[PDB]
């Protein structure tokens, strides 16, 4: 299909792209990825279309041509660490110095739009901030890559998940709900979101009844735990997987129906959507982003997947060797996906600080010396780039600031839908004569403790008077 | 200087001795314990070449690099794994590729061997870590060559359930810092804890405050909270979880709040720490006992110490240990000895992968991956221990809990029982000097129908 090949072109700046295009020792080999995943291919074209698209504006980068490097990295960090490596090694030049600091090193791509997963955000951000090479990264959304001490160039176009968490803790908060109990995935995810949930609730007043790590396929015990405690409101900060073992328990179990505060993990995956005998397992209420969409983007992938078949244009013109022997039926599965948007914003961020930091104007751009990578992190913080006509800003710690919207689970003959019941953009802000709950009539369920007349709670809070 | 001697095979070394503008490492305050344990390496080093038996006509070299507790991980790493010139090429097979050292002894803080083994991993160069206790270490596929000469957090742990069982506490606190090692401990602690029909009163969480600075009021308030919490418990023996160092300021409020009589369970951070105990004032506020690892005397080496490109040098270090050499003498061994069998490990890997015996070896070219493979199979006997890694890169050596005893004179830390590993039981437990009227052993119960979520109540 002559797709893999068009994974790199050439520019005055090359940028830099770090995506799961692939999927899964004795002797320091690279492992090599066969299987191919459509949601990096997806990503990888959404980043391409951005830099295209941004080659053809005149009023942004004139007069200059913008590259990338699009590299393959599954999950594991040992296949990205090798594309990182490159990417600082000296434009031209097959190796990467020794030097004492970031100042002696020439990298030969600006910037990289790093990884998708967070830990693989934390390995490459700290691989980075050495060089001081400035890296954006979508969909890595765990909370301690915004620290500034130890990743000085690391910046990200999704919200952290203390957005998120604080936006729950509002939502506990204002419902009345002070008695709960917090629940995580055993992975480092779950357990990031339960140290940050466990300082926000005990600043807003909310105690923690129980606080348990939940198994990704022990559950029982945890289901125990959260039974023993008269808590009708269960926070789930967990993955896909640990979410929907933990449902599959609790509806064999006939557990309670309870309040489920729902991450963004598992508030509209289809795999626990519709596992069957849900709708008697209380409402799930939870934050989902409140973000744009690439409307062009389907008819982007089918006209270049269209295009790749012709011979001429592949003889004008491996990463992914797994990436020729495809069709459109294999990626148009995840066509509207929402990580899409996260990258070709990415993109117009790196544009939009190359512009600054060449101080282009709109008629053409003065000529000077190639800046280095490290020269981009100064405009790159305070910065304001627009995606799509919609402004958005880079924070002092490298976060992107978005509104999200609160939603929840309605039923209607087993199909569950979403529904705007609020909205958080720092203040949380509810409409609750529209929420539908499960109690036995439209009454909000009680999740109640006496802060004031026998301790109780995992942080010795409340009072059972 | 000391941070470099030139050899047949080199070794590196990372140790603690301590956005445009990127602060070195010289300029924070000196932290001794590296030192020593830089010293300890390098006596190891000398006493091999010095011994005609192990590597014989080898020159061992090394060079060690002065590495931060989480600042500076990487340039250290590209500068062993880079040539003589300063080049580390970029290729997708490594089998053939000669680094500058064929082992690294590793840094001490579990973040910073994870940052290290994470590069490392693409060339399985063997790295050898003392004093990292992360369980997460333990994953030979995270990272395939990552070597451990202490035992995890696990065996910690393991001593701390099983001295709260011997003295029958089933009533404890667990105060945790914000950092993931108090998390990750506490978490372990409470998980192992929850089967063995002991309860946790409750769990908090102290904030992030390193000594020498000015300290906001918001922390002063949760830690008034917390040890008004404390004071209102009624279970009287307290676990910390915390960095050595920001356990000072909420030291102060247990004493200006004047709360007394409480058992103190300290994890490996803070129980050997000579610096806190030179506080000197917290012996009202009960007993403090510490797990640790056991007291190896290496025959030779407090004399030797006594005796003597970037991040590579360090001035105040000698100075900051003159005055702590009297108490670190008295304290004996404890993660030396981790850096002395990590060396001499390394050591006869590479004796046994040469093939030499009692004779000029081959003096044979050397991949890291060749000598992490060897590297499994040692086993030696070093100063009456027997030293062999786990299926998981471990070596089981004895742990200690340890109990302060305000004495210059004698042992400051004088050990009262003995961990062993590999059957994961503490016996050989002697007497304890306890803070109660009569030295009766301190009693933790919630309970001389059950109330609340506790099993341990009713
Ligand atoms: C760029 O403009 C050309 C015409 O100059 C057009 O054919 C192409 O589709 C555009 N590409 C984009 C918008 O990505
Ligand atoms: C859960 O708690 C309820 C209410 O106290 C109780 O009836 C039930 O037996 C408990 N266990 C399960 C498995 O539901
Ligand atoms: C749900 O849990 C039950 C009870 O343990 C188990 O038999 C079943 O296989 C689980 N379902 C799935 C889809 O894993
Ligand atoms: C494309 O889809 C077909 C039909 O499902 C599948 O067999 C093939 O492996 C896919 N190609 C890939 C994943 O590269
Ligand atoms: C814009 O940049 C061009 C090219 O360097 C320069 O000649 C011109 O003076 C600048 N300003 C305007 C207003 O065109
Ligand atoms: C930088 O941030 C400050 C403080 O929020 C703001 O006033 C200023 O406009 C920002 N600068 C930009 C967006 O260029
Ligand atoms: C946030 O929303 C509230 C209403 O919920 C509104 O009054 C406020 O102006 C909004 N703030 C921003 C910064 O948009
Ligand atoms: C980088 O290292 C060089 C070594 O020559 C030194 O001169 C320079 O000051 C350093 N820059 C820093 C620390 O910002
Ligand atoms: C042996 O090691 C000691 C340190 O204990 C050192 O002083 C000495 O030079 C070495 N060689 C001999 C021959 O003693
Ligand atoms: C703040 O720091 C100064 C300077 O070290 C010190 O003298 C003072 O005691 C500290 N505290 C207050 C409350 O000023
Ligand atoms: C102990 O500390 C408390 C609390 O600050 C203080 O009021 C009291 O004077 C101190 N001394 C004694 C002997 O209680
Ligand atoms: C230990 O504490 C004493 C008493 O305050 C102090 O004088 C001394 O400097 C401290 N440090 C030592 C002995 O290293
Ligand atoms: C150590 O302190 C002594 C005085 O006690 C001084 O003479 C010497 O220069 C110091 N050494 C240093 C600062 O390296
Ligand atoms: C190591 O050697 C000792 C002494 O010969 C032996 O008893 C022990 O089984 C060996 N350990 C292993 C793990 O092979
Ligand atoms: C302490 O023990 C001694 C020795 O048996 C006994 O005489 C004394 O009465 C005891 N005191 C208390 C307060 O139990």
């Amino acid at each position: 299909l002559c797709l893999s090949q068009q994974l790199r072109m050439k520019g005055d700046y090359v940028l830099g792209g770090l995506f799961p295009l692939g999927e899964a020792r004795t002797r320091p080999s690279s492992p090599v990825c066969t299987r191919f995943s459509s949601n990096g291919l997806l990503w990888a074209l959404a980043m391409k279309m951005a830099v295209e698209e941004i080659n053809n504006k005149s009023d942004l980068l004139p007069g200059l041509r913008l590259g990338y490097d699009l590299f393959d990295t599954c999950s594991e960090p040992v296949v990205a660490m090798k594309p990182s490596l490159m990417f600082l090694a000296k434009a031209g030049s097959r190796d990467i110095a020794a030097y004492c600091n970031y100042t002696q090193y020439q990298p030969r791509v600006l910037a990289v739009i790093g990884p998708h997963s967070s830990e693989l955000a934390m390995v490459t951000g700290k691989f980075f901030s050495f060089f001081l090479m400035p890296q954006v990264s979508y969909g890595a959304s765990m909370e301690l890559l915004s620290a500034r001490e130890t990743f000085p160039s690391f910046f990200r176009t999704v919200p952290s998940d203390r957005v998120q968490l604080t936006a729950a803790a509002e939502l506990l908060q204002e419902f009345g709900w002070n008695w709960v109990a917090a629940l995580g995935s055993d992975d480092e995810y779950g357990r990031q979101g339960l140290s940050i949930f466990s300082a926000l609730a005990a600043a807003r007043g909310i105690c923690i009844a129980h606080e348990g790590l939940v198994p990704l396929p022990k559950v029982q015990d945890v289901l125990h735990q959260v039974n023993q405690s008269s808590v009708q409101v269960v926070l789930l900060f967990a993955s896909v997987h640990a979410a929907h073992a933990l449902f599959n328990y609790s509806i064999s179990s006939r557990l309670s129906p309870k309040v489920w505060v729902a991450s963004e993990a598992w508030l509209t995956s289809d795999l626990v959507m519709g596992l069957p005998g849900m709708a008697q397992m209380g409402t799930v209420l939870g934050f989902l982003q409140r973000g744009a969409q690439l409307h062009e983007f389907p008819q982007y992938v089918k006209t270049h997947l269209a295009l790749a078949t012709d011979p001429a244009f592949c003889s004008a013109l491996q990463r992914c060797p797994q990436c020729d022997c495809i069709t459109l039926q294999n990626v148009s599965a995840g066509l509207n996906h929402h990580q899409t948007f996260s990258v070709y914003a990415a993109v117009y961020s790196v544009a939009q600080a190359l512009h600054n930091t060449l101080q282009c104007n709109a008629s053409g751009c003065p000529a000077q010396d190639p800046v280095k990578p490290w020269q981009l992190l100064e405009n790159m913080y305070n910065l304001t780039f627009h995606v799509g006509g919609l402004p958005l800003r880079f924070d002092s710690s490298g976060n992107v600031d978005m509104e999200y919207d609160l939603k929840l689970w309605v039923w209607q003959g087993s199909v569950p839908r979403l529904h705007d019941v609020g909205r958080f953009n720092g203040s949380l802000r509810t409409e609750r004569l529209k929420i539908r709950w499960h109690t036995s009539d439209n009454q909000k369920p009680v999740s109640r403790c006496s802060r004031q007349c026998r301790v109780k709670g995992f942080h010795s809070c409340c009072y059972d008077c | 200087s000391d941070f470099y001697l030139p050899g047949d095979y080199l070794l590196g070394g990372l140790f603690s001795l301590h956005f445009l503008q990127v602060p070195m490492c010289k300029e924070y305050e000196v932290k001794v314990i590296g030192y020593n344990l830089m010293q300890a390496m390098r006596f190891a080093v000398e006493e091999i070449n010095n011994d005609s038996s192990l590597l014989p006509g080898v020159l061992l070299g090394y060079e060690i690099v002065d590495v931060c507790y989480i600042s500076n991980n990487v340039q250290p790493v590209l500068y062993f794994l880079a040539h003589e010139d300063n080049l580390l090429p970029i290729q997708e097979d490594y089998s053939n590729y000669i680094s500058r050292v064929v082992a690294v002894i590793g840094p001490d803080n579990s973040e910073s061997v994870m940052t290290v083994a994470n590069f490392l991993s693409l060339f399985l160069l063997p790295q050898i870590t003392y004093s990292a206790i992360s369980d997460e270490l333990r994953d030979k596929v995270r990272f395939p060559a990552l070597l451990r000469t202490t035992p995890s957090a696990d065996h910690h742990i393991e001593a701390m359930v099983q001295l709260m069982l011997h003295f029958r506490w089933n009533w404890i606190i667990v105060l945790v810092s914000s950092d993931t090692y108090g998390r990750d401990n506490g978490q372990l602690l409470g998980e192992r804890v929850a089967r063995r029909d002991i309860c946790i009163a409750f769990q908090e969480t102290l904030p992030t405050l390193q000594p020498n600075q000015n300290m906001t009021s918001e922390e002063r308030q949760r830690l008034v909270t917390i040890v008004d919490k404390l004071q209102q418990s009624t279970a009287r023996v307290v676990v910390v979880f915390s960095p050595d160092l920001t356990l000072y300021h909420f030291f102060n409020e247990v004493l200006r709040q004047n709360f007394t009589g409480a058992v103190w369970i300290a994890s490996e951070s803070w129980a050997i720490d000579p610096v806190l105990h030179n506080l000197t004032e917290l012996r009202h506020l009960g007993t403090f006992l510490g797990i640790t690892i056991q007291s190896v005397p290496i025959p030779g080496f407090s004399e030797f110490r006594e005796w003597g490109t970037c991040n590579q040098e360090c001035d105040n270090c000698l100075n900051a240990t003159l005055s702590f050499n009297t108490i670190l003498r008295l304290s004996g061994e404890r993660v030396v000895y981790s850096v002395y069998s990590a060396v001499y490990a390394v050591a006869h890997a590479l004796h046994s992968l040469l093939g030499c015996d009692k004779s000029t070896c081959t003096k044979r070219v050397v991949y890291p991956w060749q000598l992490l493979e060897e590297i499994w199979k040692v086993n030696f006997t070093l100063l009456d221990h027997q030293i062999f890694f786990d299926p998981q890169g471990d070596v089981a050596l004895h742990l200690e809990i340890v109990q302060w005893q305000w004495d210059r004179s004698q042992n400051p830390f004088q050990s009262v029982a003995s961990y062993y590993p590999l059957q994961r039981q503490l016996k050989n437990i002697q007497d304890i000097s306890w803070h109660t009227i009569n030295n009766t052993i301190p009693m933790s119960m919630c309970s001389k129908k059950p109330v609340g979520i506790h099993v341990c109540c009713f």
